[PDB]
């Protein structure tokens, strides 16, 4: 599994290179943003159930065919599996923003997920829409100015958005 | 590849759950100390040519036969000296990677796993590399915590060869 | 999905063998009583609109806040009332399917597996649905064995929610 | 696994529908034919060994290449495996006529069987011929007028033929 | 298919290792005795028509009903006699293969595995084939070690049928 | 698994044939070469570590990209795996020259190896080159005139070369 630091190391080893001053500088900036990163992990994790529920509600409002009789999220078992998948993907996004690398989410969640969904008949475009709705909610919660020392978290919000976008692309 | 940060995630993942308060403390600690390792890595990197070349000459001094005996395993040719300096540079680069990573993961994954098979097959003495590592420890010029962190990985490699 | 008939086959299959005398008796019993369940299902189906609408109004009477409090989980809007009547119709349809199937299989597969996760996630009270089911039990107008068979599935759902 | 009743239920649930009066009527007719159905199961099961042996004999007479040295049913192990497959398929046909639905035979016997036979080099056209020979024998035995209350079993013989034909199609 | 030679390899392979001194001794022994089996196989092969036809007539003499009773399992037709002589030739050919192989492997793989299911399904009496095998044993005209090696496989088949 | 004898048997059984006098003659010649065959097994086995090491050294000299940082044999773990594969293939070649048939090496080593190497990114042309370097060394050692009763082993060297060539073809 990589974190931000071992990702840099792995790319350097493949080139037989020492990590450069520019790369060291970038990792130092990540380190100096560490409190903010943990606030992102904490805020998303603390609000995970409402992020999933609210995104799911919004998905089914926009994609009513999923919950019509015969639809892929109709029956309690299929609805429960769909809500589980939304939570699974959010959980792996939190791991990625914690480590500062997307490898955990590629290796353990997304690799082969496209093919799994084909075999099951799960519509990946709707999974992607659910993921993007969780993204919107998670950024609003993580980047909320209330009850925190004021400062800029824009780099972390871009990185977080990237992990959600990576999951959305992987399922379709 | 693992580090304390990825082992925190692996623990959460093994239990199908979000990260715990104890796992967030791993991140606080990592970011509190990470700069020390970055700075030490950068200091070593900047002195890599001197440290590698000096380490190679330290080995040749302790083991004079390595530059005199004929054989594919020896540094008695330009090609053999180049292989030896290359290998010593691999060890130093792995130490810098461990300092950046906050653990032994890079050296484990890229150098230690399989080293005994390499050294057996190619008839390379582990004791040669131990002397190179001890030269680096004695000559990196780091102080205090930086020295301990670098030395921890140099000593870990010595142990793996000993 | 299983029923006594498919469990008889599953038992034979698990042992790599043709159906036994005891498994043929399952078929005799099933066909001896199947018409009762078909007739009861048809009787409920014919009264579905009255039973569902009456059950919804019974819930609103017992839990008046459900038509007054604002929230996505409540029947205080036309949309919420429609979701509620839809859900109650799902329960009634599942009871008719169990009557046709000769067991709980349809309700297990389509409604009960996952119901606790749905009700938790969407903040729906199981007690609301229990009252709907008890209204249906009290108002289907079936007699004798037909009533017991329908009530067995209504009570099975109540139990799963209780 | 479906039986005739749960197959109807499953198709109705996918449409959000109550089972219709016409469907109820059809299931009532199946129920009123229940003794006849159990006679079919009993007669085929009771005569399974001779149905397999006689169909196999007839197959090898018509397809001598199967039992020539080098053929797919040559050697005792391959002959025994072939006789086993004939019995397996007959066993799943009896399950289908017992339940009144072909799902048991699709899900547990036929799905992927085409591909299994390709990987092994088993000639599915000859398996299909064996299956159709078991069909002929099983109908003659099941629909024999001797030693039974007289009446019409034509609907059951059509349904039974359909299960054998489904297996024959699936292997090729 | 296995033979002492392939079992020596299978043992080495199961332990991820090169062949041992003990496994090389299997090859010495095999090559020391292999010619005996080759010669015995060739002698039987050359007399196959006489041995098979004589064995079939020996069976018909001991079991006269097999050429008189009507049935698909009997030799009361030209077709049945041909099936019987064919089967007896299969047994003789398998004995020659065992002699060439240095073990029972060919007869195991091609004839014995499944024979009980064949004989049950097609209502063939194992006792018929035992008499064919005993005729071959009595009439092959081999001496000494050649006779013992051929008889070992004929007796192995009798045992499998008994 | 076949040996030279059971390979002949298996091909004869598929044709319903007795093994011919010509085939018996060929097997008798194999038997009369048996001491020489065991010398080949013994010489290659006794020298396996130097055959692997010397072939590997030669491979990396000719294919420097394999051991450059980022190359497929770079890192101790990948180098060790590569040396393991060379030893594995030599071990299966010794089994083939011991039994006098290549089936052990097809069934347990080579079948699916092409596809395994594709999935891993192992360059089969370089594996094949390593195999051919082990071939050269193994023939030089096995066919060395020193310290053995003098005679001709040319048939065994052709057969041995064939097993190495079969492995080389299988990996690419
Ligand atoms: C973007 C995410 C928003 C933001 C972040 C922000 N955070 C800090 C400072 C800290 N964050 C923490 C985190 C925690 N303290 C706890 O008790 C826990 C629970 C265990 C957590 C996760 C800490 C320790 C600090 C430092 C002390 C403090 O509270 O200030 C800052 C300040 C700069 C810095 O990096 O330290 C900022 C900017 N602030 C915003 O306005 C964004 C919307
Ligand atoms: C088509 C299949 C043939 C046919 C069927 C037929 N069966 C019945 C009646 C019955 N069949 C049974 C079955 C069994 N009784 C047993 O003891 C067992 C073994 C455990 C079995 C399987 C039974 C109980 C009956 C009812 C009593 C009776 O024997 O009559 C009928 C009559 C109509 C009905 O459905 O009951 C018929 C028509 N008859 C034919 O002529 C077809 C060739
Ligand atoms: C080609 C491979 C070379 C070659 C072979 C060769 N070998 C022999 C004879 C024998 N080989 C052995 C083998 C062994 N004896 C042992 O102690 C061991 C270790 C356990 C082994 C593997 C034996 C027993 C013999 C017979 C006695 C002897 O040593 O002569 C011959 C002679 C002919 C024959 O087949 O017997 C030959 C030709 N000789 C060469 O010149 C090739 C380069
Ligand atoms: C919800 C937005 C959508 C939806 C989802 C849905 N998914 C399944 C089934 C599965 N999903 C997974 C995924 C994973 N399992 C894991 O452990 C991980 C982490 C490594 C992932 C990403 C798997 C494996 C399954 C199959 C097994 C299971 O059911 O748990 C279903 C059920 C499909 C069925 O027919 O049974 C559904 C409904 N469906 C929608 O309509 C939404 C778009
Ligand atoms: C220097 C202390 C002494 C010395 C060195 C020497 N080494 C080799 C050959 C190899 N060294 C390695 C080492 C590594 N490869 C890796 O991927 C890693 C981890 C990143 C390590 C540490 C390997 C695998 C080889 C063999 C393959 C290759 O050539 O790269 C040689 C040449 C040996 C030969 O037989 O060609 C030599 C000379 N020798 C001395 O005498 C010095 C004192
Ligand atoms: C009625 C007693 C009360 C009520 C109902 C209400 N329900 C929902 C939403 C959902 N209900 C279900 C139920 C099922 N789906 C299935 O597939 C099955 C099995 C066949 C069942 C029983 C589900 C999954 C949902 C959520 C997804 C969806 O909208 O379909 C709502 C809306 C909740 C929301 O947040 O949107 C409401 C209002 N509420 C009351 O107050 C009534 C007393
Ligand atoms: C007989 C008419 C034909 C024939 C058949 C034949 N089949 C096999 C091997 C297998 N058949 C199966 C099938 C199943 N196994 C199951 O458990 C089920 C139910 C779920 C089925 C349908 C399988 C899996 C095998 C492979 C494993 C095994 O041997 O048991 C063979 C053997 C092939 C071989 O070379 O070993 C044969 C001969 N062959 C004919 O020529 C007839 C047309
Ligand atoms: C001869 C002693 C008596 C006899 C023989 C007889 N055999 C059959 C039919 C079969 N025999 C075999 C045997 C084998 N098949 C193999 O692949 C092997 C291993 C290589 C063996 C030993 C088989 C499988 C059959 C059935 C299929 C086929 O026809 O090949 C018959 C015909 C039986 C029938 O019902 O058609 C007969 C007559 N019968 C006697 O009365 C003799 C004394
Ligand atoms: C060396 C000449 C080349 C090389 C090889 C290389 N191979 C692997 C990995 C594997 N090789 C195998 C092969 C087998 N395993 C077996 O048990 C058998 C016998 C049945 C065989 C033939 C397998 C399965 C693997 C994968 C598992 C493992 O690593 O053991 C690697 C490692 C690849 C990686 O990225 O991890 C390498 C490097 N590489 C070269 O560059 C040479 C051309």
């Amino acid at each position: 599994m990589f974190d931000a630091f071992t990702k840099v190391v792995s790319q350097a080893d493949a080139r037989g290179a020492y990590v450069t001053n520019d790369q060291i500088g970038a990792l130092n900036q990540l380190v100096s943003d560490g409190n903010k990163r943990i606030d992102v992990v904490n805020r998303i994790t603390s609000n995970a159930s409402t992020i999933v529920a609210d995104a799911a509600r919004s998905l089914f409002a926009d994609q009513p065919q999923l919950i019509a009789p015969g639809g892929n999220a109709y029956t309690s078992r299929r609805m429960a599996a769909c809500l589980r998948d939304m939570e699974i993907i959010l959980r792996y996004v939190t791991y990625a923003i914690f480590t500062g690398d997307g490898s955990v989410m590629d290796d353990r969640c997304l690799n082969g997920l496209r093919e799994t969904y084909v075999a099951l008949g799960v519509p990946g475009a709707s999974v992607a829409q659910g993921v993007s709705k969780m993204k919107q909610a998670a950024i609003a919660i993580a980047n909320d100015r209330g009850g925190i020392t004021q400062g800029d978290c824009s780099s972390l919000m871009s990185e977080l958005s990237g992990y959600f976008d990576r999951a959305a692309a992987a399922v379709g | 590849m693992k580090t304390p940060m990825t082992e925190a995630v692996a623990a959460a993942d093994s239990q199908g759950r979000f990260l715990s308060s104890s796992e967030l403390q791993v991140a606080f600690g990592r970011f509190r100390q990470a700069q020390a390792g970055l700075s030490a890595a950068q200091a070593l990197s900047e002195n890599a040519d001197s440290l590698v070349d000096g380490a190679a000459q330290a080995v040749y001094q302790k083991f004079p036969y390595t530059t005199q005996m004929q054989g594919d395993n020896y540094a008695s040719t330009p090609e053999g000296k180049a292989k030896c300096a290359r290998d010593i540079g691999y060890y130093l680069r792995m130490v810098t990677y461990c300092l950046i990573a906050g653990g032994t993961g890079p050296m484990d994954d890229y150098l230690i796993a399989g080293i005994a098979e390499i050294n057996s097959t190619f008839e390379l003495s582990p004791s040669w590399y131990v002397e190179a590592l001890k030269y680096i420890k004695a000559n990196h010029g780091l102080s205090g915590d930086a020295a301990v962190e670098a030395n921890s990985y140099l000593d870990y490699a010595v142990n793996a060869l000993s």
